[PDB]
């Protein structure tokens, strides 16, 4: 496979037997950030906005027919807000665990960068693991975001041609965010 | 004075009249008249210098904008 | 065949020469005269298409079509239509195969249709130096008031009106009288890699005439600045004692006003070297003008001075050049002698089977008869070098060039029956009257009796030879053995060849094209660049100068610099010094002036071979890098009718142009009205360029009525019917 | 008639021609390897000769010589520096210091001098290739070409009527107006015409991201051209590389001062930089720093201003002289309904008109082409104009 | 391969039989050549023995170097991928003509010759901003515009589709094009009928993505996409909101504005430098055209200027046939009750209320589209 270990030989560099599996970046970079696996069982008092997060999320993986017979557009992106502490991380955190998503959150940290590329000039760079593991969700926190976001709605709108990608925003107080991204 | 040695210089020059011409410039602008003195004698195909020429070189080097002014007096 | 056109007058016109071919294929006439007379009254705008069409059909044919079709082709612009102005330059097509009268019978119909002057004017300006001369004899009838006294101004006016070229028009673009700076090009080297002032050859300066002599052309006339070429003409070199003399006659170029005038105050120095190649300068200046300036005064008082060196060789070179455009049998008897002296400085021999050769290219066999003796009567007693076999075998095919009528292989191969050694000249004659046409069956007797055999060093010279006459046939079929050429030698010569390929295959490129186009262009710097150092490494490097062959200037010199740059120490100085800087010098030899290769008007040729064809001969292959061959790597090819076509020449000379240039034409058969070509971005009205596939048109309703097909002197009428 | 027979005669050898070439070697595409018939040369020998007598020679670069005795000081890239000695090959001549030099891998002895590290991010501003702008179309500023003309190359075509006068010419000029006036094509046409090495600057190519990384970048050209015996430099966009110091607070762009500094110095005072010319091109020079408009480095200050109104006519019929037109046609006309505008919209106004001519039919413009043509570029693209706030330079 | 490029009769002449049994004569000579090599010299199979010969020449480990300079006598510095560099010979087999500095190239294990060269496996940045399949339906799916979708295949699609017209005008396309209007009226829906149409190459980025946190990756990234654009294709650069480099200053840039100047110089530079261009086609769009620089907006670098309008109201009309025409949409309501609802609703507002009545239905496992269902739909939408 490319982007797997061997062993190999020393006198001559003859490859010698193919040593295992190492990692995928993907799978070390939520091993840094270390997010709070959660599940529903342990959800409290949320049964509306659980109902609400199933139709945008878990129905146009599952059953990405039945936006046909109503014949729409299939939906790409969710806004969550409200107070902080009131759960927007484990209810994200839930819906991509239920129905078996990558569950990709980005802070724009610099450690994570050395997983992504060398450089990574864009943001845009994300979407080549995004598209490897593809029904992935990406997560974004909490003004870096909301240009982020911008960058990500732009490319999923039309140009992008794979599928099941999907971007969730949190924050709270949303009368301060960006008019563009009120359209 | 100094910059005009190498130049073939006819005795109708006035260093007193064109020091007086010559207000606010520094040490590199003084020696910058002395040169385009000798490429407009150059132009028009004179071997000696005089003393307008040392007069036309004043303008080139205070590079003034020539917009179509000649409604005063 | 009526039918064809009677229903619609479609793109099924040409059918008929689908019709009138294929029924009676050897006989064309009598199917030709059925449907000449039927054409005669067709009409007169469905004329040109079906014209083309034959000369699409003439462009390549079997020799009793290429016979036959070519004079069925005349009479249509002369009985059907009288457009009649394309007679000399497209019935230079019909002189050479068909009959020498024949085309002197329409040399008689040009002295037919005498109305008025514009077109009479026009069809002759080409009768003089564009594709050949030897007219000037025909003009001198009773009406010698203006209309027979074109003949003047067509030999030498309208020359000096191509030097008007220069003197006016060239000095305005660009020109100043010493350019000079192609040397001072030669410039970083010294610092691209530590320190320099190390490069202290003398051969060095026998490139060192060429920052005088290459740059000088069309007008470059230097007072005092030949003084790299007048104090090293009193300091060493003999044999660049003749070559800083004869690099003057390059410099006055077309020239009869000052040329003997200038040579004579460097003349006057008592050196058989000095003045030998500046009395071999003297033909130079005057090639082309022909009139009154030495038919046996200055040349023939130089050769006989004769008991020694340059002075018995160096005088019959100038003639043989400045009379090649003759055919004058006199002083072909003058210096047929000069072959019947059995004198034996031998060099002077070789090249006078070279000055007669470029003289006539018809009859006078006691000229081959006066080759062939001196040839048994030598080379049959000895088996050595190719000082015979470059030179003598040489003047005979330059006498009998040009016609597939395969019975100048009959004459002459049976001639020289003889060992084959002596036999390298099988193949001389052979296919130098093979020159442009499609034959393909000579092609196969060109390879497949010595392809290989293995050949212990017998007739390599011969094969090479045998591919030397391989380099011809390519040139003119129009592009299309062109691609089926370079297809075949890079993957069966240089490729995968012994000796044919390693020494000497590359050649053909040089003989192919000066156009440049980087298919062959990229190609044969792979060949370079790798040295091949482990064979006779001069045979690269005789590659080197030679792959710089082509004139138009281009981006090629960086190319050239940067093995400039590796062939300051590597690629040794010591016998390449002159040559990269040959080949450094000769792509901008000036800016303009480059139109040497072989097709005029759209195709013709325009000899030109007999100039150029002795010096692809004469690198074959080493010793005459340094004493024999600088009489032939100056001034060898001569024949520069020069650059361009943007001229008025309206009877005041006071027009400019309306013009357009544009690349070649693609059209065969199409929608009417055909466009013709789509390259319409650059649009000028003055003496600029002419280029590599250009076709230039007009505009303004000038409706440019002269001429209509090409040749760069149109009259330039004008009309306005058309509010 | 003979359909299939002239197919499949043509189909067969075009086959044909692949069918043999297999046979001959050119195939397998690689992965970096040569077409199989050129490499033939080093087949036997040169294999056995460029290989097994000839060694490998890692590069250094010495640190200095010392008196008496060869001795040389080494430094390599890494690892330590040594004392070495020359070969029989080579004299100790040009073996001067602080040059690089390549050293055998087992005595550690110097073979060959190196010619040095050129910093190729320098390497790729060299011009190569000169462009098709003549001085044919740079009409309407004749005055301003002549002036420019007589400093950029008659003292290098020319270098004796100078010289025998006894003057000095001058050496550095700019050029300066609103945008699209012409100042970046009369550039193009100054190396179309010369013949020294031309090296172009954009200004905005010397930010870097480290500090005195870009004064670095300044030396590298000035050494390089030094090297030369004439050379051309030409910056663009000048005002990105200095306005002026203003030091303020916290040092907000105190980095690009210092580069600022640097070509300050490379152009004036202690062993000249010799036959270098310089030419600068801006579009705001108010920016611009006292000591950089000082002459003695900016001597000429070319203006470019707008055409008045014979420089507007010949624009016109610089631009059109190359299109279909109806002949009965006036550009003096035209050009009175243009009063301040630069030859960047005139051009714009014949490349819109012969639009209209393609938007209904036709193949050659009229005159009320040309006039539906004006209102739309000069009057109705009115709102955004790009020059009035040029033209106080602000 | 490329033998012979004459196609022009184009029937059932003579000259096209000619021609080709012309060049099948050129073939077989040339065949028949070549076949007397191995018959009077076999000395080898030259199908493995001469490569068999090169691969015992090359070793078996081939260690990856890096060109920095090459001196054309077949030996050049190279870099080892530690950093200490040599100045190994290169070989023969070797095609001298691949080599650029900084080409990553193939050692010798021994004497660190340079064998063979590395075809180089980009990019990670090539890819991200070269549009990968044409996006979404035809210029059918826009409406109502029609004087402006003129405009664009005017400088875009007919220059590059009919290569006639402007030669016979005698005259070169405009260069530049800028899209400009309110927000949500279909900027970025006009590019994408673009990219589904065209046959070149087609780069998109983003204005906001301009802007970097180092000093000087801003002007480098500039340099670069007009590097990747030029070596392609006849292309199209698009550059979508280009006014978010001006307005929205954030902390992550540690240049200030006078870091945001010196990128926009440097895209000053590449629309209309001195540097021949070539085939390059540039489109730009934003809603504030008031902010922005003026100097890049001469003609020269932008000729053409299209506004786009709010929508008309019987343009409304047409875009709700689009949005509702795939699906079974109730026959209860009705909609030009819709249409003057918000007296300036953008073409954005009406997909934004059909696809979320759609949501509606969905809740209660409908299958068509009520009147109910767009009367919240609006309270959802818009009043907020
Ligand atoms: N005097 C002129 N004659 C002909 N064309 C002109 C003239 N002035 C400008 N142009 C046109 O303007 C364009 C070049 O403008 P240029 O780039 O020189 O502007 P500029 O003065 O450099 O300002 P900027 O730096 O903003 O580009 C060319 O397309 C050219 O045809
Ligand atoms: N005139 C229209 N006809 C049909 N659909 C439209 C129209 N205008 C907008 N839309 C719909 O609105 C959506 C978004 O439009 P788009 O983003 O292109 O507007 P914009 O002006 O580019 O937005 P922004 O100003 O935020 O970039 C498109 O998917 C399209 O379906
Ligand atoms: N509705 C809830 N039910 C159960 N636990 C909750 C709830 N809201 C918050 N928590 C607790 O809060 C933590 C998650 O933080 P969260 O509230 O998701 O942050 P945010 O402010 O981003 O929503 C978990 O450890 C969880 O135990
Ligand atoms: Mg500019
Ligand atoms: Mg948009």
């Amino acid at each position: 496979t490319p982007n797997c270990r061997v062993a190999l030989r020393n006198d001559s560099y003859t490859l010698h037997k193919i040593l295992p599996n190492k990692v995928d970046p993907l799978v070390s970079l939520m091993m840094v950030e270390k997010v709070p696996d959660s599940t529903y069982e342990m959800i409290g008092g949320l049964d509306k906005q659980i109902k609400e997060i199933k139709e945008v999320i878990e129905l146009p993986v599952k059953h990405p027919e039945l936006f046909e017979a109503l014949g729409i557009a299939q939906p790409k992106g969710v806004l969550l807000y409200g107070p902080p502490g009131t759960g927007k991380t484990l209810l994200a955190r839930a819906v991509a665990h239920h129905t078996d998503c990558t569950f990709i959150r980005v802070s724009g940290s610099e450690l994570v960068q050395k997983f992504i590329g060398e450089g990574a000039r864009m943001v845009r760079e994300l979407f080549v693991m995004a598209r490897e593991h593809a029904p992935s969700i990406i997560f974004m926190d909490e003004s870096e975001v909301q240009r982020t976001m911008l960058e990500l709605l732009n490319q999923l709108d039309g140009f992008e041609a794979t599928k099941n990608i999907k971007v969730i925003m949190a924050t709270n107080r949303i009368d301060i965010l960006d008019s563009a991204l009120l359209r | 004075q100094i910059h005009s040695r190498k130049m073939n210089v006819s005795p109708d020059v006035n260093y007193e009249e064109l020091a007086r011409c010559t207000d606010d410039f520094n040490g590199a602008q003084c020696k910058a008249v002395c040169v385009e003195a000798g490429m407009i004698a150059l132009r028009r195909g004179a071997t000696e210098l005089t003393h307008e020429d040392y007069m036309e070189g004043i303008l080139e080097v205070q590079a003034k904008k020539k917009a179509n002014l000649q409604y005063y007096a | 065949a009526k039918e064809w056109q009677e229903l619609d007058d479609a793109e099924k016109v040409q059918r008929e020469p689908l019709l009138t071919l294929v029924k009676e294929i050897v006989p064309y006439n009598m199917a030709h005269n059925a449907e000449h007379e039927a054409c005669d009254l067709l009409m007169e705008i469905e004329q040109v298409d079906m014209l083309e069409k034959d000369i699409d059909e003439n462009a390549y044919a079997k020799v009793c079509l290429y016979l036959t079709s070519c004079v069925n082709y005349v009479p249509e612009p002369e009985n059907s239509a009288l457009l009649r102005c394309a007679l000399g330059v497209f019935r230079k097509f019909s002189r050479f195969p068909e009959a020498l009268r024949l085309a002197l019978m329409l040399n008689d119909m040009e002295l037919v249709e005498d109305i008025f002057t514009s077109c009479k004017d026009v069809v002759v300006q080409k009768q003089m130096a564009f594709m050949l001369g030897r007219h000037g004899v025909f003009l001198e009838l009773s009406e010698d008031v203006e209309e027979y006294e074109d003949l003047t101004e067509i030999m030498s006016n309208v020359q000096l009106n191509s030097n008007f070229l220069a003197l006016a028009r060239e000095l305005d673009i660009m020109e100043p009288k010493v350019p000079d700076d192609i040397y001072k090009t030669h410039l970083e080297n010294n610092r691209f890699g530590g320190s320099g002032s190390q490069v202290d050859s003398a051969r060095m300066n026998l490139a060192s005439s060429f920052v005088n002599g290459f740059v000088n052309a069309a007008f470059g006339q230097d007072k005092l600045l030949t003084d790299d070429g007048n104090k090293w003409l009193y300091k060493n070199k003999d044999h660049g004692m003749l070559s800083a003399a004869a690099s003057l006659g390059m410099i006055l170029l077309w020239d009869v006003d000052g040329g003997l005038t200038q040579i004579d105050k460097y003349l006057y120095s008592s050196e058989d070297y000095i003045k030998s190649g500046a009395l071999l300068a003297c033909g130079i200046v005057n090639s082309g003008v022909r009139n009154e300036c030495d038919p046996a005064l200055a040349l023939l008082s130089d050769y006989v001075l004769h008991n020694s060196n340059t002075m018995r060789l160096g005088s019959i070179f100038g003639l043989g050049l400045a009379y090649a455009g003759s055919n004058r049998e006199d002083v072909l008897t003058l210096l047929l002698p000069v072959m019947g002296d059995s004198k034996s400085s031998m060099e002077v021999a070789g090249v006078t089977a070279l000055a007669c050769g470029m003289i006539a290219v018809g009859s006078c066999n006691g000229d081959v008869t006066s080759t062939i003796l001196q040839t048994i009567m030598e080379k049959s007693e000895t088996e050595l070098k190719d000082t015979y076999a470059r030179w003598l075998p040489l003047g005979l095919g330059l006498n009998h060039l040009g016609k597939g009528e395969a019975i100048e292989a009959i004459l002459a191969a049976l001639e020289v029956v003889s060992e084959p050694f002596r036999s390298f000249a099988n193949t001389l004659v052979d296919v130098c009257a093979y020159a442009g046409s499609g034959n393909v069956l000579k092609v196969q007797q060109l390879l497949h009796i010595c392809s290989e055999h293995f050949d212990s060093k017998e007739k390599e010279e011969d094969k090479d030879k045998k591919e030397k006459k391989d380099k011809d046939k390519k040139e003119a079929p129009a592009d299309m053995g062109a691609h089926q050429g370079v297809a075949v030698l890079g993957i069966a010569l240089i490729a995968m060849g012994e000796e044919i390929g390693a020494e000497m295959a590359l050649r053909t490129f040089g003989h192919l094209l000066r156009y440049g186009e980087p298919t062959l262009r990229r190609a044969v710097p792979l060949a370079l660049a790798l040295i091949s150092v482990s064979n006779p490494r001069l045979n690269i490097l005789d590659t080197l100068s030679k792959f710089s062959h082509d004139a138009d200037p281009e981006v090629s010199y960086n190319s050239i610099f940067a093995m400039g740059m590796v062939g300051s120490g590597t690629n040794n100085a010591r016998l390449a010094a002159m040559l990269r800087q040959l080949a450094q010098y000769h792509a901008k030899d000036p800016n303009n002036l480059f139109m040497v290769r072989l097709a005029q008007g759209l195709t013709h040729l325009g000899k030109g071979t007999l100039t150029l064809c002795p010096y692809h001969s004469d690198r074959q292959l080493m010793s005459q890098v340094a004493v024999a061959g600088l009489l032939t790597v100056l001034v060898s090819f001569l024949d520069v009718r020069n650059i361009i076509l943007g001229k008025s020449h309206y009877v005041l000379y006071g027009l400019v142009a309306a013009m357009q240039p544009r690349m070649l034409v693609t059209f065969d058969e199409e929608l009417r009205p055909l466009p013709v070509s789509v390259r319409v971005g650059q649009a000028v009205d003055v003496v600029g360029q002419a280029g590599k596939p250009k076709t230039i048109t007009g505009f303004q309703t000038h409706t440019t009525p002269v001429l209509l097909a090409h040749g760069e002197r149109a009259e330039l009428a004008t009309e306005e019917f058309l509010p | 008639t003979y359909s299939r027979q002239i197919k499949q005669v043509e189909d067969d050898i075009q086959q044909l021609l692949k069918k043999i070439n297999e046979l001959t070697g050119i195939k397998e595409s690689d992965t970096g390897l040569a077409p199989p018939a050129l490499w033939d040369l080093a087949a036997d020998k040169q294999t056995l000769q460029s290989e097994q007598p000839l060694q490998v020679a890692r590069c250094t670069k010495i640190i200095n010589a010392d008196s008496e005795d060869p001795k040389y000081i080494i430094n390599v890239k890494q690892f330590a520096k040594f004392v070495v000695d020359l070969s029989d090959q080579v004299a100790p001549t040009d073996i001067e210091e602080g040059m690089r030099v390549g050293v055998d891998r087992n005595k550690y002895q110097i073979h060959i001098p190196l010619p040095p590290k050129i910093d190729p991010t320098v390497t790729m501003m060299q011009v190569e290739e000169k462009p098709d702008v003549t001085y044919s179309d740079v009409g309407g500023c004749k005055e301003q070409i002549e002036k420019l003309r007589e400093v950029v190359e008659t003292p290098l075509l020319h270098p004796e009527r100078f010289v025998n006068l006894g003057i000095e010419p001058p050496k550095g000029v700019l050029l300066f107006g609103p945008p699209g006036t012409g100042k970046t094509l009369c550039a193009r046409a100054v190396a179309n015409r010369t013949d020294a090495c031309f090296i172009r600057v954009i200004g905005s190519e010397l930010v870097q991201k480290y500090v005195g990384e870009g004064a670095r970048m300044v030396r590298e050209l000035f050494e390089m051209a030094r090297t030369k015996k004439a050379c051309l430099i030409f910056f663009d966009e000048i005002d990105a590389i200095g306005g002026a110091r203003f030091d303020d607070g916290a040092g907000g762009d105190n980095e690009v001062q210092r580069t600022m500094l640097e070509l300050i110095n490379q152009l004036d005072g202690f062993d000249p930089r010799g036959n270098i010319k310089v030419l600068m091109a801006t579009n705001r020079p108010d920016t611009l720093d006292p000591a950089l408009m000082r002459p003695g480095r900016l001597d000429r200050k070319i203006e470019f201003s707008l055409p008045d109104l014979e420089g507007r006519t010949h624009i016109f019929k610089i631009h059109a002289r190359s299109m279909s037109v109806e002949r009965d046609i006036r550009f003096e006309l035209l050009a009175r309904l243009c009063p301040n505008s630069t030859g960047a919209e005139i051009r714009s106004v014949c490349t819109e008109a012969g639009m209209f001519a393609i938007r209904a039919r036709r193949k050659i413009a009229t005159e009320k082409d040309f006039l539906e043509a004006v209102n739309k570029v000069i009057k109705s693209y009115a709102k955004f104009s790009a020059t009035p706030r040029y033209m106080t330079y602000n | 391969a490329s033998k012979l490029p004459l196609v022009t009769p184009h029937t059932q002449c003579r000259l096209k039989l000619l021609k080709l049994e012309r060049i099948k004569d050129y073939l077989l000579m040339e065949e028949e050549f070549i076949r007397n090599q191995e018959q009077m010299k076999p000395l080898e199979e030259k199908q493995e023995e001469e490569r068999s010969k090169v691969d015992d020449l090359r070793g078996t480990p081939m260690s990856v170097g890096t060109l920095e300079e090459i001196i054309d006598d077949n030996h050049a510095i190279v870099s080892t991928s530690v950093g200490s560099e040599h100045y190994v010979s290169i070989l023969s087999f070797v095609d001298k003509d691949l080599l650029e500095p900084g080409c990553s190239v193939l050692l010798n294990h021994k004497v660190h010759a340079v064998i063979g060269v590395l075809m180089d496996d980009t990019d990670p940045l090539v890819t991200v901003m070269k549009v990968e399949k044409a996006p979404q339906e035809t210029y059918a799916d826009i409406g109502g515009l029609d004087n402006q979708i003129q405009e664009i295949k005017e400088s875009v699609e007919l220059p590059l589709t009919h290569p006639e017209y402007y030669e016979e005008m005698g005259i070169k396309p405009p260069k530049g094009v800028i899209l400009y209007g309110p927000p949500g009226t279909g900027k970025t829906l006009l590019a994408k009928a673009v990219a589904n149409q065209t046959s070149a190459t087609f780069l998109r980025v983003v204005g906001s993505e301009l802007i970097q946190k180092y000093l000087g990756d801003g002007p480098k990234l500039v340099r670069e996409l007009f590097r990747v654009a030029e070596e392609h294709a006849p292309s199209i650069v698009f550059i979508d909101e280009i006014d978010a480099i001006g307005t929205k200053r954030y902390d992550s840039n540690s240049g200030g504005e006078r870091e945001i100047q010196r990128t926009m110089l440097e895209l000053l530079n590449q629309l209309d430098g001195f540097d021949s261009r070539g085939d390059v086609k540039v489109i730009m769009a934003t809603n504030r055209i008031e902010t922005l620089d003026p100097a890049l907006i001469r003609p020269g670098r932008i000729d053409r200027k299209i506004e786009f309008p709010l929508p008309d109201e019987k343009t409304k009309k047409r875009i709700f046939q689009i949005h509702t025409s795939r699906m079974t949409l109730a026959d209860d309501v009705t909609l030009d009750d819709l249409i003057m609802a918000k007296d300036d609703l953008s073409g954005a507002d009406i997909k934004a209320i059909c696809t979320e009545a759609g949501l509606m239905a969905l809740r209660e496992r409908r299958m068509k589209v009520t009147n109910e269902d767009f009367k919240k739909s609006k309270e959802n939408v818009l009043y907020k």
